[PDB]
């Protein structure tokens, strides 16, 4: 009876226990936090065992009243899509605890409080069918990320970085809130099952689609609004910055799948070229911007921006394979970008430069880090045999089947992906060794070596045999694509 | 050492104990 | 009356229950806590048969441990943590001195070199914080720096400041008007009249400062509680309501320091 | 381990509840003798699971504050004002040695500065006045000068007499029968035989003198002063 | 979850919250902790009962208002 309620309660118990633990007992704080995170991960994994990937309706649901007339209420559940996101969210956080394990004495227990709070917070986002409360938890993640960026930021310029990441989010959040109010006042409720079965007005469809796009175009970096991610992402702690591109970047893109595509069937079709003309030029402009960059963190963030703009093309291209490929690409990106930021943060925790000019010739030393970095660069390099290529090949297939022009521009993205990532790899860990700057340096010890092991095994597993991921959600994608129309 | 010998505190103490008795009765009798 | 008797009986019952519960809580700890017990530390004890003859005007802090035959003159004072151990030979502390905080005075066992003499301190002599005097023979009106480490056989003359943190070696004589410091003898400089005035004024300042510490450290329980309550009552002032009520509140004399110790 | 600390905390909770009940009962009877400022010092202060072990034949001064895992050998004296603290690791004090007035022993509390080194004191070690041994091992039959500042990692081996005011640097062994003094500890000369005998002679005399104090410092409380303090 | 374990836990939590917000060790006075547990349980139970009563006496009044509106024709 491993229901969804316990999956959210366990991080809450972990946080509550940590609150009343003295700061001196640094031995116990890290142990109990890591144990709580791992129990949450196992409790998420066991859900995959009892998933029952057969029904079109939703899986285990928990209903808790929220208004006196049961008008709108906490209504949990997963269908076929948020399950993998829940699993990956539960898996990334223990890595966050492990990476920031050595320096926990300075961080204190407040470091784990924020991470566990955000943990069950993002857990409650993906499995939340009620539309309004999905927005409550959708913007609830502002506070933990604000605190993580500000309190434990690397450099002093973190003050300006957090303001953009906050206000850009609030603007779109309230723009969406207005649409939510319009929908609730018109329909009457915000439950997802009912609200998907309401005849809307075409003139009303376009306005509400635009209102949702006001914020969902900020979470996924679009052409007009993508400045926040690099500035507010290079300036975050490695344990914290690894989930801005890990789970905090998948809200809006996944929010399109659950609250835009089946919600507004007649508006996405009318706005399809606009999304194409935004994302196709995004994958070009951001990729070109990536080349002339010097900071080690910003290049990975820009590559992440390009990957999200690519997955947006395959998501709005309504195909049974386009959406599945979008989900595979999003999971693969969540793995690879997380791994890449850990790889570029372990360098910072030893030398504290964040400049490619200083780094050079790191193959003559720390070869294990060089091998890991090369593998994850190849994964970002979009090679077949890794989970990414399975990710964007289906995107290209779905785009080309609908529009021929958009597929060529999208594949220009994976052509241009070999210009910055390979250049970074050859300019950081394969150059000429310079003893003037990097006087001394060690290699990865047992902690960061074990950190990349789950990443590597999951990468290979989902790259060579992505059947189980596609097997578990073919029904849900089929139901999502076929909606509103009957032919 | 057999009497508190304070003709002001004892009334306060008996008031406190009768208040406690009243509280427990009010919880019980209602 | 009878109500008072009943309340006293209830108090005894409550006290017994509380003591029993305290005992149970102590047992649950595994008896891993050392009980507080009582202050066994005693000032002015007898080492073998000889008592320290301390004058009436002397201030001896309760934390001090003045043992052995110690002769202390009028007007002088012994401060907190200081140890006047005089087990073997007499320690004739003069009148008007001040053995300051955490200072140690010890005397060798008449055989450190074969011609050992008891420690003697003159008059109007300041010793300083955490000094170590082991067999010295300080004479009247001499300055000792804080943390000094005067070993045996040393004699400091009048007005012969030892620098703080010094390590005056064995049988080292400091001439009057000279300032010696550092690990070796290491003469620094001559005396100045500003400095002699400073020495005299500091010596008299500690004498007219010691009596307030002497009075405060020797207040009865029924008196210290009264002073604590009075200090709490007059912690802060309020001229508004004082003027509106037509009254004035003056601090009690027992809460006012004498004007000699104010800057 | 962790479970023992939980029971220790519950013991504090129950002890304070009983203490508060005692205070309420005493105050209800019209007595306020619990508000005194009595010095709450214990000469054998401990932590959860250290409980300093002292030999019965040893002598510890009332002003001494033995804290932590301090072990005291047979016949050694623990004089007035010494601040022997042994919380992190063991502090073994040898048999027949002495720790003079206003001295102390660290264990280098903070674990940041590498690994904490336990303090070891040999037999018949005439530790001097105002010794500030900062968690260093000291072998048997040696003398430590007054005002010495031994730091962690120092191995003062046998007969390694240390001059007064020394500041021997960390992890610098003192050669046997060789004196080190000054700032910092530098070679001065070699130890002589009359001082070699004098070290043990002083140790024996100090042990006997400590026995005399312990005989006379364990005298009953002399309630005359108890009545004197109350009657004021 | 029985409207009493949540109440007792919330009362104990706010007791430690008040105690530690003054920069004191969390378990200063256990007796006020247990009375806080009791008060939290009582308040939670009464809050649940008051919510049930509020809904019950709100439905019977909303019905009256709707009936009064329905007599327009
Ligand atoms: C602030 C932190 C919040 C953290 C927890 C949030 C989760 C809250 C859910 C926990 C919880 C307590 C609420 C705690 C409030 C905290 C107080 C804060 C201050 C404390 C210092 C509410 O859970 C239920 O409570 C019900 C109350 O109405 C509501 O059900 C709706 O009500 C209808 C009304 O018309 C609606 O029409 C309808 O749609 C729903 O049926 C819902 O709120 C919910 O279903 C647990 O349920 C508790 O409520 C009831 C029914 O179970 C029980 O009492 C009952 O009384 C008799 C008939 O009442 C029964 O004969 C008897 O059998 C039973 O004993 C309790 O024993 C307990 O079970
Ligand atoms: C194994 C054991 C298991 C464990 C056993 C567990 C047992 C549980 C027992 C719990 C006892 C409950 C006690 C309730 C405690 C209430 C608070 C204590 C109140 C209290 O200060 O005392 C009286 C006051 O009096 C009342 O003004 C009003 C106070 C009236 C309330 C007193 C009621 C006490 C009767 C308790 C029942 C008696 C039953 C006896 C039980 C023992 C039988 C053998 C003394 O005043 P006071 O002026 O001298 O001084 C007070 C006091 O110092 C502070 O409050 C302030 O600093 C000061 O300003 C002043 O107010
Ligand atoms: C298309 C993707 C397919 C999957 C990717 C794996 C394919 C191979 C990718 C890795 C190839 C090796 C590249 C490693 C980095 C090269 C630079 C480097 O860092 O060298 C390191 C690492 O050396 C290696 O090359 C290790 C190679 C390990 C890779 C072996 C696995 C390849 C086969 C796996 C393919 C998957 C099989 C199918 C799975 C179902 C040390 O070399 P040294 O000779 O010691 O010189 C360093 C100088 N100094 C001694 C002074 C320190
Ligand atoms: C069962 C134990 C009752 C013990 C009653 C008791 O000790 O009251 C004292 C405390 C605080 O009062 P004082 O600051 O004067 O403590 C003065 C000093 N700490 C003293 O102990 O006297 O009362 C409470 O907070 C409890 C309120 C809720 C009470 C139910
Ligand atoms: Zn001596």
């Amino acid at each position: 009876y491993f229901n969804l309620s316990g999956l959210i309660l366990c991080p809450v118990l972990g946080s509550i226990i940590l609150l009343f633990i003295p700061n001196s007992r640094i031995r116990l704080i890290r142990l109990i936090g890591l144990c709580a995170s791992l129990i949450t991960f196992l409790y998420s994994l066991v859900l995959w065992i009892q998933f029952d990937s057969s029904t079109a309706k939703f899986q285990f649901v928990e209903s808790l009243r929220w208004l006196p007339y049961e008008n709108i209420n906490f209504y949990l559940g997963i269908d076929g899509i948020s399950l993998f996101f829940v699993i990956l969210t539960t898996f990334l956080i223990p890595i966050c605890i492990l990476v920031g394990w050595s320096g926990m004495r300075s961080y204190g227990k407040e470091y784990i409080i924020a991470f566990l709070i955000c943990e069950f917070l993002m857990i409650a986002v993906f499995c939340m069918l009620d539309l309004l409360l999905f927005y409550v938890f959708f913007e609830s993640v502002l506070i933990p990320m604000f605190i993580i960026i500000g309190v434990w930021g690397s450099r002093q310029r973190k003050i300006k970085a957090a303001y953009q990441f906050f206000l850009y989010t609030l603007l779109g959040s309230l723009f969406m809130l207005l649409a939510i109010l319009l929908i609730l006042f018109q329909t009457g409720t915000t439950d997802l099952q009912i609200l998907l079965t309401t005849e809307f007005s075409e003139r009303r469809q376009i306005f509400l689609w635009i209102a949702f796009f006001a914020s969902f175009a900020v979470k996924v970096p679009m052409v007009p609004v993508h400045i926040w991610l690099p500035e507010a992402h290079v300036e975050a702690p490695t344990a914290g910055s690894v989930i801005l591109a890990g789970i905090l970047l998948k809200f809006g893109t996944y929010g399109f799948l659950r609250f835009s595509i089946p919600m507004f069937p007649e508006a996405t079709l009318c706005f399809t070229p606009f999304i194409y003309t935004l994302s196709a030029i995004a994958i070009i402009y951001t990729s070109l911007t990536t080349l002339r960059q010097i900071d080690l963190k910003k290049i990975i963030a820009y590559s992440s921006v390009a990957h999200m703009n690519l997955v947006t093309i395959g998501m709005f291209s309504l195909n049974i394979q386009g959406i599945g490929g979008s989900i595979l690409l999003m999971l693969s990106h969540g793995l690879v970008s997380s791994a890449l930021f850990l790889c570029v943060g372990v360098l910072y925790d030893r030398h504290k430069t964040r400049l490619v000019r200083y780094y050079g010739g790191l193959v003559s030393t720390m070869p294990n880090f060089s091998t890991i970095f090369f593998f994850f660069t190849l994964a970002n390099m979009s090679l077949p045999g890794t989970s990414s290529f399975i990710g964007e090949f289906l995107i290209l297939v779905g785009a080309f089947q609908r529009n021929s022009l958009v597929a060529t521009l999208a594949a220009l993205g994976m052509i241009l992906g070999a210009a910055y990532s390979l250049w970074l790899y050859n300019r950081v860990v394969s150059g000429n060794l310079k003893p003037d700057f990097l006087h001394k340096f060690s290699d990865l010890n047992g902690r960061e070596v074990f950190i990349f092991i789950p990443f590597l095994v999951g990468l290979v597993w989902m790259g060579v045999y992505p059947k189980v991921f596609l097997d578990c959600m073919h029904t849900s994608v089929s139901n999502l694509v076929q909606h509103g129309k009957f032919h | 050492p057999k009497v508190s010998e304070d003709k002001n505190r004892n009334y306060a103490v008996v008031a406190g104990v009768v208040a406690i008795v009243g509280s427990i009765g009010w919880y019980l009798k209602a | 009356g009878t109500l008072g008797r009943a309340i006293y009986t209830v108090g005894n019952w409550i006290r017994g229950t509380g003591q029993a519960l305290d005992r149970v809580g102590s047992l649950l700890q595994g008896s891993h806590r050392i009980e507080e017990h009582l202050s066994r530390h005693r000032t002015l004890m007898n080492v073998f048969d000889k008592s320290p003859l301390v004058d009436k005007d002397v201030f001896v802090a309760p934390s001090a441990s003045v043992i052995g035959d110690v002769q202390i003159g009028k007007g002088s004072s012994i401060w907190y943590g200081c140890v006047l151990r005089g087990d073997v030979n007499n320690i004739s502390v003069g009148s008007g001195t001040n053995i300051q905080d955490n200072t140690l005075v010890h005397v060798a066992k008449t055989n450190i070199s074969g011609k050992v003499l008891p420690t003697l301190i003159g008059d109007n002599v300041t010793v300083g914080h955490s000094a170590v005097i082991h067999g010295c023979t300080v004479e009247d009106d001499a300055f000792v720096g804080m943390g000094a480490t005067l070993l045996d056989g040393v004699v400091v003359e009048k007005h012969a400041m030892v620098a703080a943190g010094s390590l005056v070696k064995q049988n080292t004589r400091i001439p009057s008007g000279e300032v010696w410091g550092g690990n070796p003898a290491k003469f620094m400089r001559k005396l100045t009249d500003e400095e002699i005035v400073y020495i005299s004024q500091s010596a008299k300042n500690y004498i007219n400062l010691a009596q307030i510490h002497a009075s405060e450290n020797s207040k009865s329980f029924e008196q210290i509680e009264v002073e604590r309550a009075l200090r709490k009552k007059y912690a802060r002032k309020d001229e508004d309501y004082d003027s509106m009520l037509g009254i004035t509140r003056e601090t009690p004399p027992e809460l006012i320091l004498p004007d000699n110790v104010l800057p | 381990g962790t479970l023992g600390r939980a029971f220790y905390s519950v013991g504090f909770w129950i002890r304070e509840t009983g203490q508060a009940l005692d205070r309420l009962g005493c105050r209800l009877q019209g007595k306020n003798y619990f508000r005194e400022q009595l010095s709450r010092h214990r000469t054998l202060m401990n932590v959860f699971d250290k409980a300093p072990i002292v030999d019965k034949e040893a002598f510890v001064a009332p002003s001494a504050s033995v804290i932590g895992d301090v072990h005291i050998g047979r016949g050694s004296s623990i004089w007035y004002g010494c601040v022997l603290r042994g919380d992190v690791n063991t502090v073994s004090v040898g048999s027949g040695t002495n720790i003079q007035d206003n001295s102390l022993v660290h264990v280098a509390k903070s674990n940041l500065s590498g690994k904490v080194h336990p303090t070891i004191i040999g037999d018949n070690v005439t530790i001097g006045h105002s010794a500030v041994l900062h968690g260093c091992t000291v072998e048997d039959e040696t003398f430590i000068g007054m005002g010495a500042t031994l730091l962690d990692g120092v191995v003062v081996e046998k007969h390694g007499m240390v001059a007064a005011g020394a500041l021997v640097r960390q992890n610098t062994r003192i050669p046997s029968g060789e004196v080190w003094g000054g700032n910092p500890a530098r070679f001065l000369r070699k130890l002589t035989d009359e001082e070699i005998a004098f070290i043990s002679q002083s140790a024996t005399n100090y042990s006997n003198l400590a026995q005399a104090h312990a005989a006379e410092n364990a005298k009953p409380l002399n309630v005359i002063e108890f009545e004197k303090v109350l009657r004021k | 979850i029985s409207a009493t374990m949540v109440g007792a836990l919330l009362g104990l939590g706010t007791q430690m919250y008040s105690n530690a917000l003054r920069k004191l060790p969390y378990m200063r006075h256990p007796w006020e902790h247990v009375v806080g547990m009791g008060l939290g349980a009582v308040f939670a139970n009464q809050l649940v009962k008051w919510d049930v009563k509020l809904k019950e006496d709100l439905d019977v009044m909303l019905a009256k208002a709707r009936a009064a509106n329905e007599r327009r024709y």
